[PDB]
């Protein structure tokens, strides 16, 4: 049972995130067709990286808008390279895929970033985990 | 929230401009509106943007729409398509994994391999994928 | 990990009083917070410049439930000022050795 810290970019505000967690779009398990395409089938993953500066060009929208980058603790996270290898589509993401979401007891808390690249000086912390 | 976006489409066989509509709604429902002088032509509704884009072309099969999110080798990663709404994809090349420098946002402008269909892209996009395995 | 740097636990506080002598800086942190890093090697050359003047504290929000919630903590690094057991001063977010010395020498 062994826990990670993973960061995920969301345009969802921190009110609305750390009541409700993150939630998945689909109920497909196939790993393989999440990484071909996870919305045909819509697949039971949400996607979320190791590598904290992955999050903010999809945070901000390629720097045109403003966004949030959530950190987390879970232990129920699929690594994808691990699972499929060479043929990973876009290794360098470096994707932890949490099968049915991720419950808000788990999101630890919440840095906004600006269009610009420019984040707090702080970590909002999760009240439902403090 | 509403985001606005100005295009270039050819349409007639002229280069026009048009106008986006982007309207994210609560329950991850994604609206995506296109007018052109002032005239609504067509609307999607889906959970992303390039789901909302790849349907909006499907209405308006005789526009050209020239940006980088209609062009064949153009596709959303997972994590793209779910932390950005679809707004940053990838420009993919046969064998290669797909790169951040090969990220892109979907309504920048692009004019060379873009006169396809959404099915097109689709299909070409599977085969991307398939090239990965040796 | 600092040298002179203490890691206080719930024990150290009885209600919102600190039982730890004298003037005392306490970072409210965690190890996954950004921000908190940012301002690690400015806290680690203050509990070497200030040794014997003042005590430079820790209390991981992650290892301690009590404590931040008797201060209600917020937000993440928070600093929190004490002086013979009483809270003096707070400042929440990231912060250059300038502001920091400012903030310290003004209520000590
Ligand atoms: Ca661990
Ligand atoms: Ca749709
Ligand atoms: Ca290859
Ligand atoms: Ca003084």
């Amino acid at each position: 049972g062994d826990y990670i810290i993973t960061y995920r970019g969301d345009t969802r505000s921190f009110t609305e995130i750390f009541d409700k967690g993150f939630e998945t779009l689909g109920p497909s398990k196939d790993l393989y067709k999440h990484a071909l395409d996870n919305r045909a089938p819509p697949s039971d993953f949400v996607s979320t990286t190791i590598d904290p500066t992955k999050t903010i060009s999809f945070a901000t929208k390629y720097g045109q808008k403003s966004g949030y980058m959530y950190t987390m603790k879970t232990n129920h996270g699929i690594d994808v390279n691990k699972a499929l290898g060479a043929r990973s589509p876009f290794a360098a993401e470096a994707e932890i895929a949490m099968p049915g979401g991720v419950r808000a007891e788990d999101i630890l808390g919440a840095r906004a970033v600006n269009a610009d690249g420019e984040m707090w000086d702080y970590t909002i912390l999760n009240p439902k985990r403090y | 929230d509403v985001d606005k976006r100005k295009i270039k489409i050819i349409l007639n066989g002229e280069m026009e401009e048009a106008e986006l509509h982007m309207i994210t709604s609560p329950n991850r429902h994604c609206c995506l509106k296109i007018f052109h002088n002032n005239n609504q032509l067509a609307e999607s509704n889906d959970t992303d943007y390039f789901s909302c884009f790849a349907d909006l072309r499907n209405q308006l099969k005789n526009i050209i729409f020239l940006c980088k999110g209609a062009k064949i080798n153009v596709y959303p990663s997972a994590m793209s398509r779910d932390m950005s709404d679809g707004i940053v994809a990838y420009e993919t090349t046969l064998g290669q994994p797909g790169l951040p420098e090969n990220q892109v946002h979907i309504f920048d402008f692009e004019d060379k391999y873009v006169d396809i269909t959404p099915e097109e892209q689709r299909k070409f996009h599977s085969q991307w994928f398939e090239s990965l395995v040796d | 990990i600092s040298d002179r740097i203490i890691h206080l636990a719930d024990a150290d506080f009885d209600a919102k009083k600190l039982n730890v002598k004298g003037a005392v800086l306490i970072e409210f942190w965690a190890e996954w917070c950004g921000p908190c890093k940012m301002i690690a090697p400015i806290l680690d050359e203050v509990s070497e410049e200030y040794a014997g003047k003042l005590t430079v504290a820790k209390l991981n929000v992650d290892d301690h439930e009590q404590t931040p919630k008797a201060h209600g903590i917020r937000g993440i690094p928070t600093l929190m000022l004490f002086k013979d057991g009483e809270k003096v001063a707070t400042q929440v977010g990231a912060l250059s050795k300038t502001q920091l010395k400012a903030f310290l020498d003004s209520h000590i």
